């Protein structure tokens, strides 16, 4: 798979056809999905990471919406990109 | 009324891959 | 209306590999979904939208990279911008 070769979990084919819906006639380079999902990927790390610490806080073994709550709206970065 | 219109945790469900 | 995609298989391996001891909840892994779903649809937006206001061809790395640096605030966009160079820096290699 592409993905592996990236290093990444998220879906390097996913991300070309998403990139390719947006113009069905400009082209897709191989840079542009494979930059796209390793930007998601440390998102999505970077939410779970801090949600996590929330939940282990917490002593809790599972993250659930009030963790997500704890960890955006306590980062001014991510409340600001997520609202 | 907490059970009537907020989150109930044990209603929650684990997300399951398999 | 729209379909959103399903990205839930891959947060959650994502989760593993961060905490690989919790789990996380159905409603948890829907708010999830949706951040994932509305960051690919703004970021992917601009690429598109900057390789045709700039006259390209092609979407390559080079709009992502903008893109990121155009919705993302502050730190996030250093990292992220950090993070997808490097993916395709294995990538090409």
């Amino acid at each position: 798979t592409r993905s592996s070769r990236a290093g990444l979990q998220f879906p390097v084919g996913r991300v070309h056809r998403l990139l390719r819906k947006g113009n069905y006639s400009e082209r897709v380079g191989a840079g542009a999905p494979v930059y796209l999902a390793a930007v998601l990927e440390y998102l999505t790390a970077e939410i779970l990471e801090l949600a996590g610490n929330a939940a282990r806080d917490n002593k809790k073994t599972r993250i659930i919406p009030r963790h997500l709550q704890l960890a955006i709206r306590n980062d001014e970065e991510l409340n600001k990109l997520l609202g | 009324d907490e059970d009537e219109d907020g989150y109930i945790e044990e209603e929650d469900e684990d997300f399951q891959p398999e | 209306r729209s379909r959103k995609e399903s990205y839930s298989i891959y947060v959650y391996k994502v989760l593993k590999q961060v905490h690989p001891d919790t789990g996380i909840s159905s409603k948890a892994m829907g708010i999830m979904n949706s951040f994932v779903n509305d960051i690919f649809e703004r970021i992917a937006g601009e690429a598109s939208r900057l390789a045709h206001y700039n006259k390209r061809s092609t979407i390559t790395s080079r709009e992502i990279q903008t893109a990121v640096r155009l919705l993302l605030p502050g730190e996030l966009a250093k990292h992220a911008v950090s993070e997808g160079t490097k993916a395709v820096t294995k990538y090409t290699s």
